[PDB]
Order: C-alpha cells, then sequence, then structure tokens
C-alpha cells in the first residue's frame, strides 16, 4: 500500500518470486480437520493476586 | 460466611464439564456392584457383630419362658 505500481511490483514479484514451486511434493493436498465447540469451565484460585 | 469469605487458598485449578455434554449413566452394574461390596467388607464387622449378641440373648430368652410353664 501506498505510493506503489502494481505494474513495477508485478515484475518484482517475477524476478524474485520465481523458483517457488507451483505443486506440492507429491501433490498429497490438504483438508480442514474442522473444530467444535464445548459447554465447560475452568477455575485457577490464586488469593494473593 | 459468604463465598468470598471463608478460607485463603492458592495453586489449585478445576475442570468442569456441562451437565448437556454427558450422558446419564456412565458405569452402573459394571462399576456399580464393585463398588458397594467394598464398602460392605468394610462395614459390616463393626455393625453386625452386636446385632448376633441380641440374636442369641433372643433364642435363649424365649426358650427360658416356654420351660417356665410346663415340665
Amino acid at each position: 500500500a501506498g505510493g506503489v505500481e502494481h505494474r513495477q511490483l508485478l515484475d518484482l514479484a517475477q524476478k524474485h518470486f520465481s523458483s517457488l514451486s507451483g505443486t506440492y511434493v507429491e501433490d498429497a493436498v490438504p483438508a480442514f480437520t474442522p473444530c467444535r465447540f464445548t459447554g465447560s469451565e475452568i477455575r485457577h484460585r490464586d488469593d494473593a493476586l | 460466611r459468604e463465598f468470598g469469605h471463608l478460607t485463603r487458598m492458592r495453586h489449585v485449578i478445576t475442570y468442569s464439564l456441562s451437565p448437556f455434554e454427558q450422558r446419564a449413566f456412565p458405569h452402573y452394574f459394571t462399576k456399580g456392584i464393585p463398588n458397594v461390596l467394598r464398602r460392605t467388607r468394610a462395614c459390616i464387622l463393626r455393625v453386625a457383630p452386636p446385632f448376633v449378641v441380641f440374636y442369641l440373648v433372643y433364642t435363649w430368652g424365649t426358650q427360658e419362658f416356654e420351660k417356665s410353664k410346663r415340665k
């Protein structure tokens, strides 16, 4: 952001960010292991605070 | 004696689960009878032998009253 050209940023991305490989190693693509909510509680008792 | 005035405690943690995240009866008769059999083997050596001393006096006390009225 700021005073920048999108065109200039593209060639700088082309000359510097070209050796990054495009696909993955062995192509074992990741899948989201989702997360569930749980009603519960945790109490930490410290009378000196 | 209100709740934030009873004692002084440090360094203890408690974890608790919701009543709606729990099944009603976790272990009912696979754990129930080995737990009751533990509490029976403990306090039957203190409770029962006083009551067999009442029994041997009762059975002897109505075997003298029934020979007190005959020959």
